[PDB]
């Protein structure tokens, strides 16, 4: 499992909207 | 409006779609939230273990469209404005596998 | 390097609330920068949630009796989370794994 | 030396998938199994069917692998060698394999 | 089989690639 993550995540360099959207959105949870 | 499991809404995370994971008991109850994972238009995501792949014809979304079933997210029922449509059976025991692969559940 | 039933302090000024990790550690040991976590509160009023897994104080190393709130998930980057308060017995996280297979019908 | 999980492009030019076993595709028969690849993408909603991004396969547009259509080509119709195709997609592939074959 | 009929209706045209396997 962890390999093929980690050789997806070498084609997809960077960060993506969803992987970083969704940390963003996280604090609007904990807030309320 | 009675948000269901399987079903694909425009979210303001910068108005993106996101797919509702959250089971449909919890959903017709009076909590005010509901958990979602984020899809993003990056169709080469598709390759990460457990991402399911969602076809624009199949979503009735403008694109083609990859579940990022690592980016999970807790939105107010209100937050969930545009039903776009639901996402078949078959799809989402592609996604319910993920869910499970990544949650390890 | 993150591993699953771990908990986590997390962060307009910051707020910062308790987390257990739920993404599993095959995924935790990857080259993903992000974390799947459930929220962790000090409102024990939620235990009565379905779901929802109580944890006592003499067992998270916590200040306060705290409840796993399942219906409560973040996706956080895995730089956040610094301070490890500790983890969670396998006994527990069979009750967690059983409120998350609930909300998330799984 | 045509070996499974890799695609290559096949005579009609359209790109396949090799399903057969490494130790039929290493012999002196002269076919092999495969399953064709098709550039359309909505094929996705089928249960068996697999999705490839181009960014994976090194072919031109994002793929779909189609378990229903299965071929036995020569192993002479196949030319060009585009790339393989990763473990994990290829277990999903012998998923809807052993699903639509009963296996 | 409805799975595999529900796909089949949002498919409403046949890939020639499919075409092709008969071939």
């Amino acid at each position: 499992l962890t390999g093929q993550i980690d050789r997806a995540l070498e084609s997809i360099h960077g960060t993506d909207e969803a992987e970083a959207l969704a940390v963003a959105n996280a604090y609007r949870v904990l807030e309320t | 409006m009675v948000i269901s499991r399987a079903e694909i809404y425009w979210a303001d995370l910068k108005r993106r779609p996101v797919l509702v994971i959250q089971s449909d008991p919890y959903n017709a109850s009076r909590l005010a939230t509901v958990i979602a994972a984020v899809i993003t238009s990056n169709t080469a995501l598709a390759a990460m273990p457990g991402n399911v792949f969602l076809p624009a014809t199949t979503t009735r979304l403008p694109r083609d469209s990859v579940v990022n079933v690592t980016a999970i997210v807790t939105l107010n029922k209100t937050d969930l404005t545009d039903r776009v449509g639901e996402v078949p059976a078959s799809l989402m025991h592609e996604v319910d596998r993920g869910l499970r692969r990544v949650l390890d559940l």
